């Protein structure tokens, strides 16, 4: 048994079995990947995403909790639950607040190849992701779906190179440890790179990324990560087609 | 003014005296730079002029003249 309720669902499910109540929430329903379920719902017009598993909600919940400890901007979780006589085959749920207004970074950079952004805005975004991912990894969380589309740029204010905030989302497969093994670090870095092959990153936008990501001199990175970087460049070539 | 800014950056970047920063000097053999320094130089240029240099252009910046030509 694991259960954490926060507002508004703490009162909403007071004398209620919350595992029943999540199944009773309503709204635009989505993915039904074998027992799993995602749906958007509103409480006083707020908007929350409901993920029910009947792999479970634990992955997202511990990533979200570690990222909050580490100061990495992400979803806020207002409800979470696990129960089951078989600790392997648990019934779980997690409800996260909606982040809005936002535009994810793939959409935002959709057509940088042809509509080039301000250079300083570009480099600030490249670096802001380098910081978050680095921060994520140093805090013991590897994403497993580390793509630019899972980073939200916040549009509640005008966006400039000097003022913008990101949030990382979709942690449904995220693994949380006290230290992120290097193989898992590299998978995220690989995936983040392949998601970004089509936005006009110069060779130097990528070195900028690596420096900020590792927080080590560029010369050391290119030496000690040589094989990783050569592999990523080789995969990225074939993926370009 | 711009024609001088480029000369100043190459010097602050490559750690060479302003007198050695001649339009004929290639960074690699004349100003003691290696590979990466040129790239860090190209980056420093991008950042000082708040611009972006495409990888095709930046690989043609191998001399001081090459550097000034691009900014103008
Ligand atoms: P000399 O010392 O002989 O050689 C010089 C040099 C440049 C070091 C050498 O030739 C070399 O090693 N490579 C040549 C070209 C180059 O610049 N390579 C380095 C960059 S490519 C790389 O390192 C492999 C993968 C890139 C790293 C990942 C990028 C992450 C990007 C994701 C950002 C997300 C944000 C997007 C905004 C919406």
């Amino acid at each position: 048994m694991r259960l954490v309720l926060e507002e508004p669902f703490k009162r909403l499910w007071n004398g209620r079995d919350p595992f029943e109540a999540v199944e009773a929430l309503q709204g635009k329903v989505y993915r039904e990947l074998e027992g799993r379920r995602t749906l958007r719902t509103e409480v006083d017009g707020r908007g929350y995403f409901v993920k029910i598993h009947r792999l479970g909600a634990r992955q997202e919940w511990q990533a979200i909790r570690r990222l909050h400890e580490a100061g990495v901007a992400t979803m806020t979780a207002v409800a979470y639950g696990e129960r089951g006589s078989d600790p392997a085959r648990q019934h779980s749920f997690i409800v996260t607040e909606e982040l809005a207004p936002t535009v994810d970074l793939e959409v935002f950079s959709q057509d940088w190849r042809e509509r080039p952004p301000p250079p300083r805005l570009k480099r600030a975004l490249v670096e802001a992701v380098a910081r978050m991912v680095g921060d994520m990894h140093r805090a013991g969380v590897n994403h497993r779906d580390c793509y630019i589309c899972h980073f939200l740029l916040h549009t509640d204010k005008p966006v400039s190179a000097d003022d913008f905030r990101l949030s990382v989302i979709d942690l449904h497969r995220a693994q949380t440890r006290d230290a992120t093994p290097k193989r898992w670090r590299n998978k995220d870095l690989a995936a983040l790179y392949f998601s970004a092959l089509d936005i006009g990153l110069t060779r130097r936008d990528k070195l900028r990324f690596l420096r900020t990501y590792f927080r080590r001199p560029l010369r050391e990175i290119l030496r000690d990560e040589a094989g990783l970087l050569a592999w990523m460049e080789r995969k990225a070539e074939k993926l370009y087609e | 003014t711009i024609e001088e800014r480029v000369k100043k950056i190459i010097g602050e970047q490559l750690g060479v005296k302003q007198e050695e920063v001649t339009n004929n000097a290639s960074f690699v053999e004349d100003l003691g730079a290696d590979s990466l320094d040129t790239v860090e130089l190209v980056m420093a240029l991008e950042e000082e002029f708040d611009t972006e240099i495409p990888d095709e252009e930046a690989e043609k910046i191998t001399t001081v003249q090459a550097a000034i030509d691009y900014i103008n």
